[PDB]
């Protein structure tokens, strides 16, 4: 970034517009696309594009925690941490198969295609979209310690999800804006990243340095953020329902449990 | 099993909801090992903090380094959070061509180390004679049901969501806010209110010792 | 090492401290602490006079019941250190001691005094006795000014008034009302078990746990006429109901009669903590109960063979539904917690699980799985699987019923689609059977008969989604009557070796909840295509008889057909038509012909000793041979019900014969064993003692007749009650292939017929699917799938469908039991019950209207249990009702009145909606 282009972006925010048109409280239009396999999601945010892929395999539990399974994320450009586990979004106790000896290890490998900021934020949508769209093999665990499981023979089962946490990252100047672009991002003087779920709980907040921020300016951010998080939760949910419909053209005629 | 918060409002250690735990300090604990140094007990917490002062590499700035030892992920996290804070806070533009190495040793921990860590560092730096914008003081609050509990021991962090804040001087602006488990949005602000008051008290206690040690000679 | 801060904040809590209100600080919500203990406490004789009470830890553990009593402890101080020692020995009792404080009111009042946190009281072997002592001195000194004195009740200076519990109570005005206070045996080795098996000294069996005592179980064994009992924690040796078990008989010194007490996990050993990776406190309530049951055990005649479990051969374990024990959970703590889960099946023990979400799951109906139950743990260990939603949730309740009975509810496989007809709802019976395009698309059509001139109609309950069965009647030129049962040709649509068949086979039978129907087969078949809808051509399998004036069979023919039902009546609508003399057309005329013939067919079957199931209320406690789901409120029957029944019965009979004759190897059939006369012992002994009557067992006719004889001049309905009760003694009918049994074992006992099968209901049942294919083969319409000649495969089909049927009924009756429960709660309704069981600590009532049992527990029947009389010979419970003062006698067979209300249990912190006596 040249001294000019920086002066231009920064002055514009002192006025108070953003070069790409959107306002200070505006999250880029989020574009979710589901792939062939369950757990395969692609999220697009302006010029930011991320792909996540949920995978799953038997493992193993830790000696500490016999009654719960494992959840790993791995990111690889070509906060996110707390949220997912912290929320009880993914119920790891529901990933126990045999206490102490067998359980599910779940993975998300997140892969950044193009980055224009929104790394943390897009990452989190990607995992959560991935996590909710993914399905486990079906197992028979009669045998106490013997696990049977496949494949097309049985239809896969979803993971049970207790919240949908979403992050919103505020960049600050010396004045706050939501979902900075890369050029916006490079000139920022401070960062704050609020995670919430639609249930209205603050799943986690993170601020270390730089610009000292008021109690009220935190609150103001959490609200500006929440309003977004609804939209994105309603979006993620609709795009699943629309995906599920597309895969099950003829659900209507196939239900066993029919009401009287 | 315990009673985290009796209906008579008494906690496991007998404190009330808005009461800090014991907080004692020392400065210049290592006159030869360091340019500044602090020893600090906060409840059962116990930290030696040592700043090996401005020494011989940005020509515009000084470089800061926090190194924290317990007696892997969680550590590097704690570290890089504290470097971030005190990068804003120390006047690194007063000490060009230089390094400030902050070396911490945590002897014992029992809830709210991060907050404890902050106070220790702040003490070590004032002792170092290193200049900084304001005094950041640190503290944790936890949410028990509808009631905030103002200075969480380890048994308290386990049974409720915690919030750590680092506060800039007697002001209400937070250098650091770490909300670490779930808290309803409609209860966050009140929790922050208590953090800020307790943080201010910590500073007030910090100020006393700095007064005290100053009167020797 | 824990910190310890000392205070000056902590108040007396006496409503008469006048110094403490200036020690005091507002709480978080800026509210001054309310002072609790009274100005004027119970004044005893001096020294003592006006006093507060100070409880020792061991007093609480042993006497929490008496503390809860509304007539003795009015102002009580709980030293924090006593609260603590109590909470570590037993969290449930602690829970209960906190409730008392919390629920402090005009009648009774408890406080915690934090003796360990005050500067004044804190103290530095058992320090803790001196700890408690010093509280009393402080409160003595503190309170003197107001004439109030401390008493310390204990068990094991002085200058502090100190009394035992026995001694404290004796000082009371109303003193003499005084309800006053591990390892399993290892299973045998393999080699040992096998030894014992070879010598006949050990026996394989399926443990059924008794339905009102989870600590009593039985196992059926050929050697023995009555079920061999297995009694107590130890002898049960960690078995679960359902488990395959090896047993050993105990010496006769150990044999026992059926228990006279009721029990569950929620109400046994209620003081335990769960514990994962401890001296037990026995409640007095329980000592007293297991006393009385041992006292009854001493004297009873008719003891029966008892055994003990030495090995678990097959574990019945599955995913179980349950809800946490609030008493084991800290509701305001986000820590991970060892806790107890109470399962929904009352036969089961409770389960230890460790869970991060104890507090969140606390009013959820959850699912768990057992992981182990080793010798050195009093309870199995399990682990959380998932949360179905809240306990009031209703949709979470349906999901639980289905899960508990292993009934599959997911949608049909997408592989099923491809097997349904390409043209779905547009599917049409061909106009011309000899149409050539039709004949190429389906060559079997040539063999199909055309019965579209037959004036056919149907009769079912109202709100019938699927019409399986239809009927016609036409008078023949010669005097005889041609009669037809025409059934849904599901077998034309559901072919073997296909996803669709595999599914219905797996499912076995359709299932009916109150609010919900689990279909065996896709709706496209069951509700549309296969259903014999009015005014539409529909393929069918038809049994056409020629029947004489006496209802005898002059011949029979079986044929795949086309038909078109003229009308769909409900049973009432049919009754109406027939009783309407203005209508005298052919179809009506046939309908009336059906009824008259049907009445004879039943007489035939009654004179062969068939069971009279005329009362609809009796009909519910058996199978329904039409496959009709039960109503919640039992409707009265009409002639038409029997008309439909006897003809389905006849079709079933005639198909049974034909398909046996063609396939003696592997005919699909249904049998019903005569019960052992042992089943009736308790009934005739109840009938003699209470009613000067008895039921006769020479034969099913001898019995049927003897029921007719059971008539109470006092009460008309009693007779039907007896009937309802003798049915519980009956065996289950079971499906079977002909190869596994000999002919005279084919008997259906209750329907009183040599041979029988299920054939008239293929949409709702898989047995009829198999019998259709079989009949098809028997008449040479199409060769039988080799599957249905394969004895191995035909056993696996039978095992399955019997199971699925068993489970289907159990599912459906639990749904009704749950709705009747809400309806009486919602409508605050009063209903008429009859007593069918009397224990020492409860009775069981039948509610005729809904044909449902419930258990009224003793301490939900009286405010004082300890004065109750139980008589096991006279089948009599004597007690003092609540809201009343007079001793009451209740006996078996007594007409009572009953209702449902929300009771909160003092022991179980749960507030369920229990059944009470009006
Ligand atoms: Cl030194």
């Amino acid at each position: 970034i040249s001294a000019s282009e920086s002066k231009f972006i920064l002055e514009a925010l002192r006025q108070n517009y953003r070069l790409d048109g959107r306002s200070f409280d505006q999250f880029r239009d989020v574009e979710i696309t589901f792939g062939k396999e369950f757990g395969d999601v692609s999220v697009k945010m302006g010029n930011t594009k991320v792909h996540c892929r949920i995978s799953c395999q038997i493992a193993q539990p830790y000696e500490d925690r016999p009654f719960e399974g494992l959840f790993v994320i791995s990111t690889e450009i070509s906060i996110i941490e707390k949220s997912v586990r912290r929320s009880g979004a993914l119920d790891v106790e529901g990933l126990c198969i045999v206490a102490g000896s067998k359980c599910w290890a779940v993975r998300a490998d997140v892969h950044f295609l193009d980055c224009d900021g929104g790394f943390i934020d897009a990452s989190c949508i990607a995992v959560m979209a991935g996590l909710m769209h993914f399905k486990k093999p079906d197992i028979t665990v009669h045998g106490e310690q013997i696990i049977v499981h496949p494949v097309n023979e049985r239809e896969p089962v979803p993971l049970g999800i207790l919240h949908i946490p979403i992050c919103v990252t505020f960049s600050f100047f010396n004045i706050s804006i939501i979902d900075a672009t890369l050029k916006e991002e490079l000139l920022r003087d401070g960062v704050l990243t609020v995670t919430l779920n639609k249930n209205r709980e603050v799943v986690q907040v993170s601020k270390a340095g730089g610009l000292p921020m008021d109690a009220l300016t935190l609150m103001k951010c959490c609200h500006e953020a929440y309003s977004i998080i609804e939209k994105i939760t309603d979006q993620i949910l609709q795009l699943l329902k629309e995906d599920s419909e597309k895969r099950n053209k003829y659900a209507a005629m196939l239900t066993s449990e029919n009401a009287r | 099993r315990l009673e985290i918060y009796s209906p008579e409002g008494l906690r496991l250690d007998g404190r009330r909801w808005n009461e800090l735990r014991r907080f004692e300090s020392s400065i210049n604990t290592h006159p030869h090992a360091a340019d500044g140094s602090s020893y600090m007990e906060q409840g059962n917490n116990k930290i030696i903090t040592l700043v090996k002062g401005p020494k011989e590499m940005d020509t515009s700035k000084a470089l800061l380094n926090v190194s924290v030892n317990i007696n892997e992920r969680r550590v590097l996290e704690i570290q890089t959070s504290l470097v971030r804070m005190f990068e804003k806070n120390v006047m690194l533009n007063i000490y060009p061509r230089t390094v400030i190495d902050i070396e911490i040793h945590v002897l014992e921990q029992d809830g709210g180390i991060m907050g404890s860590l902050i106070n220790g560092i702040t003490l070590a730096l004032i002792d170092a004679g290193i200049s900084m914008f304001d005094y950041i003081s640190g503290i944790s609050v936890g949410l028990y049901d509808t009631t905030p509990l103002l200075d969480t021991n380890s048994l308290e962090e386990n049974a409720m969501s915690t919030v750590t804040l680092g506060v800039v001087g007697k002001s209400e602006k937070l250098s650091l806010l770490l909300v670490e488990d779930k808290i309803p949005l409609d209860r966050l602000e009140n929790v922050l209110a208590i953090g800020i008051a307790g943080a201010h008290r910590v500073r007030d206690l910090m100020d006393e010792e700095l007064r005290k040690h100053a009167q020797k000679r | 090492v824990r910190e310890h801060y000392l205070r000056s904040d902590i108040p007396c809590l006496s409503r008469s401290c006048t110094k403490c209100p200036q020690i005091v600080v507002p709480d978080a919500q800026n509210e001054l602490p309310k002072f609790i203990l009274s100005d004027s406490p119970l004044e005893l004789s001096a020294p003592i006079g006006k006093h507060y009470v100070v409880l020792d830890t061991n007093v609480v553990l042993q006497a929490i019941d008496l503390l809860e009593n509304p007539n003795c402890f009015f102002d009580v101080i709980v030293p924090q250190i006593v609260l603590d020692e109590v909470r570590n020995k037993s969290y449930p009792v602690y829970t209960r001691l906190r409730t008392l404080c919390r629920d402090s009111d005009d009648h009774k009042r408890f406080i915690v005094f934090h003796n360990e946190f005050s500067e004044h009281t804190f103290v530095e072997n058992d320090r803790n006795d001196r700890a408690i002592r010093k509280t009393c001195q402080w409160y003595s000194e503190h309170l003197k000014p107001y004439d109030i004195n401390v008493v310390l009740v204990t068990n094991d200076e002085s200058n502090i008034i100190t009394k035992s519990l026995v001694q404290y109570i004796e000082l009371l005005p109303n003193a003499d009302d005084i309800r006053d206070s591990f390892t399993f045996p290892e299973y045998y080795s393999t080699a040992r078990v096998m030894g014992g098996l070879k010598n006949g000294v050990l026996y394989q069996g399926n443990i059924q746990i008794s339905e009102y005592n989870f600590l009593e179980g039985s196992v059926s064994l050929p050697r023995f006429s009555k079920p061999v009992l297995i009694v107590g924690q130890k002898n049960l040796n960690r078995a679960f109901n359902g488990d395959q078990v090896i047993v050993e008989l105990l010496p006769q010194s150990e044999w026992k009669a059926p228990s006279s007490i009721v029990l569950d996990s929620e109400h046994f050993d209620v003081n335990d903590n769960p514990d994962i990776e401890n001296t037990t406190v026995i409640s007095d309530k329980q000592r007293r109960l297991l006393a009385k049951d041992a006292m009854i055990a001493q004297r009873s005649k008719k003891i029966q063979p008892t055994a003990k479990v030495v090995y678990i051969q097959r574990r019945s374990w599955r995913q179980y539904v349950g809800q946490l024990a609030p008493s084991s959970v800290d509701p305001q703590s986000s820590s991970t917690q060892n806790v107890f889960v109470i399962l929904m099946d009352k036969c089961l023990p409770k389960v230890r699980i460790r869970t991060r979400r104890a507090a969140e799951l606390l009013d959820k109906r959850i699912v768990i799985s057992i992981d182990s139950w080793p010798t050195t743990h009093k309870y199995p260990l399990g682990h959380f699987v998932r949360d179905l939603g809240t306990i009031e949730s209703a949709q979470a309740e349906t999901e639980a019923l289905l899960l508990e009975h292993d009934v599959e509810y997911r949608p049909f496989s997408k592989k099923v689609l491809e097997c349904l007809p390409a043209e779905g709802h547009d599917w049409k019976a061909p106009t011309k059977l000899d149409d050539p395009e039709a004949v190429s698309k389906d060559p079997l059509l040539t063999k199909r008969k055309d019965l579209r001139d037959k004036l056919i109609c149907s009769i079912d309950p109202p709100g019938c989604v699927d019409i399986n069965d239809a009927l016609h009647a036409k008078k023949l030129p010669n005097g005889n009557w041609e009669v037809g049962v025409h059934i849904a040709d599901v077998t034309h649509f559901v072919k073997p070796g296909t996803a669709l068949d595999a599914e219905g086979a797996a499912r076995g039978t359709s299932v009916y909840l109150v609010d919900k129907r689990i279909d065996m087969l896709p709706m496209l078949l069951g509700t549309d295509l296969c259903s014999l809808k009015p005014y539409v051509d529909r393929f069918a399998f038809s049994v056409i008889w020629e029947l004489d004036d006496s209802a005898n069979i002059v011949n029979v023919n079986f044929m795949k057909s086309v038909i078109r039902s003229r009308e769909a009546f409900s049973y009432e609508q049919a009754q109406l038509r027939i009783d309407d003399k203005t209508q005298n057309d052919e179809l009506t005329m046939g309908m009336r012909a059906l009824l008259k013939l049907s009445v004879k067919l039943k007489q035939k079957r009654l004179e062969a000793g068939a069971l009279n199931l005329a009362s609809p209320e009796v009909k519910v406690h058996m199978d329904s041979e039409t496959s009709d789901p039960n109503e919640v409120e039992i409707k009265k029957l009409l002639a038409t019900n029997s008309l439909v029944e006897e003809f389905m019965l006849l079709a079933n009979i005639s198909v049974a014969r034909k398909i046996y004759d063609a396939f003696p190897q592997t005919a699909m059939l249904r049998r019903h064993a005569a019960p052992p006369s042992t089943n009736f012992e308790i009934l005739n002994e109840m009938l003699n003692t209470r009613k000067n009557m008895s039921i006769s067992l020479e034969s099913s006719k001898a019995l049927a007749d003897s029921l007719d004889r059971c008539v109470d001049p006092e009460d008309p309905y009693f007779n039907t009650l007896v009937r309802i009760m003798s049915t519980r003694c009956m065996m289950a009918a079971q499906y079977f292939y002909s190869g596994a049994y000999s002919y005279p074992d084919f008997r259906h006992y209750g329907l009183a017929v040599d041979i029988y099968t299920h054939f008239t209901s293929p949409i709702r049942r898989y047995c009829d699917v198999v019998a259709h294919r079989q009949l098809a083969g028997a008449i040479g319409y199409e060769p039988l799938s080799l599957t249905h000649r394969d004895k191995n495969k035909m056993d696996m089909i039978c095992r399955n469908i019997n199971r699925k049927h068993r489970n289907a009924q159990f599912a459906g009756r639990a749904s009704i039991e749950y709705y009747v429960g809400q309806v009486m709660r919602n409508n605050e309704s009063t209903e008429t019950g009859y007593v069918i069981k009397v224990f020492n600590n409860g009775i069981v009532v039948l509610v005729p209207k809904f044909g449902v049992e419930g258990l009224i527990r003793l301490d939900n029947l009286t405010e004082d249990p300890n004065s109750a009389a139980f008589d096991e010979v006279e089948y009599k419970l004597t007690f003092v009702p609540t809201n009343s003062d007079k001793p009451r006698d209740v006996y078996v067979f007594d007409k009572v009145e009953v209702q449902v209300r929300s009771v909160m249990d003092p022991i179980t912190s749960k507030r369920k909606a229990e059944l009470l006596l009006k």
